[PDB]
């Protein structure tokens, strides 16, 4: 578990790094189960919460085992904490505004 | 027939600072990426300067520009005798629906 | 007769030997002319390769996985079944 | 990476044109060949252009309806015709391509009619022509 | 009666092999039909609260 801190408007980087660098199927949750992004083979998947229009990942990163999450636009309610679902690395990273 | 109005020739001491100001139109300059063109005068002509700021291998740090608004510069530092070459101004312009090259400039040193 | 099995649906290891067999079906039959895969080890850059394209034409057969020497595929037979856990009908194949 | 035309030719008011410029990759669709030209004492002029990998081909203002330009897929050529020819044409063809592989790094769908020539780079060594 | 679906045909595609867009050639002329069948659903939950 880790802080983050930003506050509003610019492209903040959240990342679960994983052990293998040959891109794993990642997912990645908030603090009531609903999607955000995630990886479906090689494409994006997106969710449907409030930061549907916001919120990528760099794809060629995916290679070397690094699945971001760069989330622009910060709004006012962005302070949650958001989880990642690699193999079984729930690391749960909060943020705040 | 220059489009884009750029000066007939330039002139100044080799080694100095020297800035063509090819300037255009909001159709050219604004929504268009501009590049630039050298040839001296019977051989095949070349780039120096894309996408308004980079420089292919092959080419010096030396040649740099921007891309302002309406108009489009040159950062030409570091002149020698070897540069004595004509300077177009090409870019795409979609209300001519066609590429269109700049009057051409002439740099010369002594 | 009378063999129950555990099968499982998540964890064969039929299927990477489909998906690299697929994945190498697809790269003798569907050439790209432009093909921008990334080639990088924060910045990084991505590489451009380009072969002869023509068009042609694309009709998937089926594909039978045979086993090899020595080995034999089991068959879950059972006409409802959940993809995992036990699995009451089996044959060999 | 080469791109080479062919030779010098003289013409005849009321006759054609065929001058080439043949890749040295593997396909064609991989580039956006154009063709500009330079009158002798002025600078230079776009005059048509082809992009192969979305079957366009985009013209100038002036030189519609004379010229037409064909990019033979096989042996990586492009031609360049015009018909129509007087005394202010006697100088120099340039055939002149660049990467077409910007255009993928658009967002979704893009302009399959619409046009990116921009910075040329593998410039031709030059056809020189004339009428007579 | 039948439901319509409003299809497109792209060129710049994202390859499912690897990472990495792929650039194809112009379509086909004439017509190309093809006649399938859906034998399968691939859904996905969404769970709220
Ligand atoms: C679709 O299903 C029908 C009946 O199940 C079958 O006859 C037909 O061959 C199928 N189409 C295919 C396999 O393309």
């Amino acid at each position: 578990k880790k802080v983050v801190l930003g506050k509003k408007g610019d492209t903040v980087e959240l990342t679960c790094t994983a052990s293998q660098k040959k891109s794993i199927q990642f997912h990645w949750k908030n603090s009531n189960q609903i999607k955000i992004l995630g990886n479906q083979g090689s494409f994006l998947t997106k969710g449907p919460s409030k930061l549907n229009d916001r919120a990528d990942s760099r794809r060629s990163l995916w290679d070397q085992g690094n699945f971001p999450l760069i989330i622009k636009n910060l709004k006012i309610e962005d302070s949650d904490t958001y989880i990642c679902e690699v193999e079984d690395q729930k690391e749960e990273v909060q943020l705040l505004v | 027939q220059s489009i884009l109005t750029q000066p007939p020739s330039v002139s100044a001491a080799p080694g100095q600072k020297v800035t063509i100001s090819c300037s255009g139109s909001s159709s050219n300059i604004g929504n268009n990426d501009v590049s630039w063109y050298q040839q001296f005068p019977g051989t095949v002509p070349k780039l120096v300067i894309y996408e308004n700021n980079e420089r292919p291998s092959g080419i010096p740090d030396r040649f740099s520009g921007s891309k302002s608004g309406t108009s489009a510069t040159l950062g030409i530092t570091g002149l020698q005798t070897g540069d004595e070459a004509d300077y177009y101004c090409g870019t795409w312009d979609s209300s001519l629906s066609a590429v269109v090259f700049g009057g051409g400039s002439k740099v010369t040193v002594l | 007769e009378n063999v129950t099995e555990e099968f499982n649906m998540w964890k064969n290891n039929m299927v990477e030997q489909m998906h690299t067999d697929i994945i190498s079906l697809w790269d003798q039959s569907l050439k790209p002319c432009v093909k921008l895969t990334p080639l990088c080890v924060i910045n990084c850059n991505t590489s451009a390769i380009t072969q002869a394209c023509p068009k042609v034409s694309f009709e998937p057969i089926p594909i039978h996985y045979c086993a090899p020497a020595g080995f034999a595929i089991l068959k879950c037979k059972d006409k409802k079944f959940n993809g995992t856990g036990p699995c009451p009908s089996v044959s060999t194949v | 990476v080469q791109l080479v035309q062919s030779g010098a030719e003289v013409n005849k008011p009321g006759s054609s044109v065929k001058v080439s410029c043949q890749a040295s990759g593997a396909t064609l669709n991989s580039h956006a060949f154009s063709w500009v030209r330079q009158a002798p004492g002025q600078g230079l002029e776009w005059m048509a252009g082809i992009i192969p990998i979305f079957g366009s081909s985009h013209y100038a203002q002036k030189f519609r309806g004379r010229v037409t330009i064909s990019a033979d897929e096989s042996t990586r050529t492009v031609y360049l015709h015009l018909r129509g020819l007087r005394s202010d044409d006697t100088a120099v063809y340039y055939c002149a391509s660049n990467s077409i592989a910007g255009v993928a790094a658009a967002g979704d769908y893009a302009d399959y009619d619409g046009g990116y020539y921009y910075d040329m780079d593998v410039w031709g060594q030059g056809t020189t022509v004339t009428v007579s | 009666d039948s439901i319509t679906l409003p299809c497109r045909i792209k060129q710049i595609i994202n390859m499912w092999q690897r990472i990495g867009q792929a650039m194809y050639a112009p379509p086909i002329q004439g017509v190309i039909r093809c006649v399938s069948n859906i034998t399968g659903l691939i859904l996905t939950r969404d769970g709220g609260s």
